C-alpha cells in the first residue's frame, strides 16, 4: 500500500509535490503507455515485512 | 485572474485563481 518514486528527469524544488503517473523514458522507443525495454512505471510498491 | 501550470492538460496540478469581484476563488486540482 506504500509507493515511492524512484524515476524522474529532474531534482524537486523544496516543498514540492509531483503525483503524476506517467511511465518512463529510459531510452529512446516511446513507452505510449506500456511497459516494455526501457519503459518502467516511475512509481515502486515498499515490500515491508 | 490567471491560471498556472505546467501542460494544462489534466496530468499535473494546475494552479487557478479567479475573481468574481465578491471573492477570490484559488484551486489547486487539474
Ligand atoms: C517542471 O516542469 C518542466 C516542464 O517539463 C520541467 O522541465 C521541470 O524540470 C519541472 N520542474 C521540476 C522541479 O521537476
Amino acid at each position: 500500500n506504500y509507493l515511492y518514486r524512484l524515476f524522474r528527469k529532474s531534482k524537486l524544488k523544496p516543498f514540492e509535490r509531483d503525483i503524476s503517473t506517467e511511465i518512463y523514458q529510459a531510452g529512446n522507443r516511446p513507452c505510449n503507455g506500456v511497459a516494455g525495454p526501457n519503459c518502467y512505471s516511475p512509481l515502486q510498491s515498499y515490500g515491508f515485512r | 485572474g490567471w491560471i498556472f501550470g505546467t501542460t494544462l492538460d489534466s496530468k499535473t496540478q494546475s494552479l487557478l485563481i479567479v475573481n468574481n469581484a465578491t471573492n477570490v476563488v484559488i484551486k489547486v486540482c487539474e
